[PDB]
């Protein structure tokens, strides 16, 4: 859905870095921590918040701060990493606001990425 | 910041270990953690406690907790010389050691008012009556935070208050 | 001289007894002349709570030997008083071979003299005493009536003992609870004391 | 002493690790060890090839054996690019993969003759057509001690003659 993957549909062979944007949109009394992590490509998924935790990540709380970034290291050939958002403690809230609130996710590239070997791939979207 | 008894960690694993949340509620008696006992099985510095003979290290402990402005209470953290989730105390009163809480402000601590604050920060120096001990026979300190003033709340609110402590080893040997 | 009485010197500086054992002529209490006694601090019995104020602790020790008759009378007795220090073999009977070993010292002295006076220095492996091990051995004074034959009196032999050259560190909150044990911070969970007195309400005096 | 292709290692653990003794027999065919395999099970080096997902490191090999003046004998020790306990050449003629053993010679190398000396030294580069590949999936060189003239001594003496090898990594990067 992002203009960086569709983009590199008519190309071939990329590589380079990343960023990922996360937005926090609840009210204004909410507070609470996250758990952003990164895995690099080969190792799986972590199976629980603690072994995550060893790693590379970023604790993001909610009543001092309103958006936090990560910034993805280099992505190449065309496996690949994960990202995953864990609970650090609960989500609190006074009496009188919203119990649920969403988050919105905003994608892009760096100064260091570049795309070659262009290739016009036949896109679902025909004419008429 | 509380920089313990006035002295700063020295020479005679350098990241955060944010360790677990507790659960504060209308009930709570307290909670302790024992040093280094706490830190010998998670990472870097777990290998080199059990790897290594002898050992030397100072700490940075963050108490946090956050909560709107409807709630109330207020808890005591401290820290007396001599697992990763930590016991609970049975009689608060007297410390499970027959001493008074009344006066656990003669050691390190520092206040969490909900009211006024909502993070704590002790410095820890190496303290031992040798210059070298075991990490796994002999545990150097340990941690108490107790609620003096109890949580309260109008019903409706969140029951439950979160408590995180993170620390940061500083100036460690493993010989 | 202007707070020269709270210091810690003045905190810990008189001889208190501890300490005290007895040579009877008859019965089963020590039934030879002989008797061990392992050197420890609380036998004066205001001296545990005063001392766990504190984490670590080092001093030097002076002791005194004053000895009678259970009635109080003086008689002419010739007593041995040996230190064995720690990591040497105590005495099993009268004729052991511990009692003329010469790195274990002794102070030969009459019953009709002044009291006998030594001191001990420090003596731990490590750089302090410490009152609490989260994870103290001193030596002995063994005490015997010279001679191959069976004494002819009862004897009472008391020990006193001033600390001196004190330093400690790291304040600790003061005991609460009746003690259950020695070297045992333990309490009675099913009766639990306030620490002091109370009153009917809060707004009378 | 061998510097291979006449070329250092450089940027772009630090010990020796002696594997283990091979017997030499009368009737031995060659051995061969392929490297980072030989090494990614065994120390400190073992837990960082497998726990990263980039690598490049240059090696220095020490070949010896011991053996007394009434034994003769020669051995040829190679490095030709692309367990701890070895393989044995089933065809040594033809090198098990169809190319001559009497040109072997053009890669780097060194002679073992035992009425001369009795220890080879070769240097090897890192050499890859990419700048960093991974230590568990691709295997770099391999290392080829074959002996060209048999063992032989009367009857009577030690009838076998042992070959260690020990080697020292170089200039590694994990990443």
């Amino acid at each position: 859905s992002t203009l960086l993957g569709q983009l590199c549909g008519y190309y071939t062979q990329w590589s380079g870095s990343l960023e990922v944007t996360f937005m926090f949109t609840g009210s204004f009394m909410a507070t609470g921590k996250m758990l952003i992590a990164y895995t690099p490509p080969g190792g799986p998924l972590p199976k629980d918040r603690a072994t995550a935790m060893l790693g590379t990540h970023v604790i993001w709380d909610f009543g001092l701060q309103s958006s936090v970034t990560l910034v993805i290291p280099w992505i190449s050939n065309t496996t690949t990493g994960l990202v995953s958002i864990w609970y650090q403690t609960n989500y609190v809230v006074p009496i009188g606001a919203p119990n649920t609130a969403y988050i919105i996710a905003l994608a892009a590239a760096q100064k260091n990425f570049t795309m070659k070997l262009c290739k016009d791939a036949s896109d679902i979207l025909q004419t008429g | 910041i509380i920089v313990g008894y006035g002295e700063w960690p020295s020479y005679c694993v350098n990241r955060f270990y944010t360790l677990d949340t507790k659960l504060w509620e209308k009930s709570s008696k307290g909670w302790y953690w024992k040093f280094p006992d706490v830190l010998t099985e998670t990472g870097v510095f777990g290998q080199n406690a059990q790897f290594h003979y002898l050992y030397r290290s100072g700490f940075c402990i963050h108490v946090q907790c956050n909560a709107s402005k409807f709630h109330q209470g207020a808890l005591l953290v401290a820290v007396l010389p001599e697992g990763a989730d930590g016991f609970e105390l049975q009689h608060p009163y007297v410390l499970d050691a027959g001493i008074p809480i009344s006066q656990l402000t003669v050691c390190p601590h520092q206040w969490i008012n909900l009211r006024t604050n909502n993070c704590a920060t002790i410095i820890v120096p190496y303290i031992n009556a040798l210059p070298f001990d075991s990490a796994l026979n002999h545990c150097n300190f340990g941690l108490l935070v107790v609620p003096i003033s109890p949580l309260d709340y109008d019903q409706g609110a969140t029951p439950v208050i979160p408590i995180t402590i993170t620390l940061a080893p500083m100036c460690s040997e493993f010989a | 001289h202007s707070t020269a009485e709270t210091t810690l010197d003045s905190f810990f500086s008189r001889a208190g007894l501890v300490g005290e054992i007895d040579l009877p002529l008859k019965g089963t209490t020590n039934p030879n002349g002989y008797a061990n006694w392992d050197i420890d601090i609380t036998g004066y019995a205001q001296m545990r709570r005063k001392v766990e104020l504190f984490t670590y602790m080092r001093f030097d020790a002076e002791f005194t030997f004053v000895a009678c008759t259970p009635t109080g009378e003086v008689v002419p007795q010739l007593l041995q008083y040996m230190f064995v220090p720690p990591g040497a073999p105590k005495p099993d009977s009268r004729e052991s071979l511990a009692w003329q070993t010469a790195t274990n010292p002794s102070v030969f002295v009459k019953l009709s003299d002044p009291p006998a006076q030594v001191s001990v220095p420090f003596m731990s492996p490590a750089s302090a005493y410490q009152w609490f091990y989260d994870g103290n051995m001193m030596g002995t004074f063994s005490v015997r009536t010279v001679g191959t034959s069976k004494s002819k009196y009862p004897l009472v032999v008391r020990i006193y003992m001033r600390m001196k050259h004190v330093r400690a560190w790291i304040p600790r909150p003061m005991r609460n609870q009746n003690y259950l044990f020695k070297a045992n911070p333990n309490y009675a969970g099913n009766s639990i004391k306030p620490t002091g007195t109370s009153r009917t309400a809060i707004t009378t005096l």
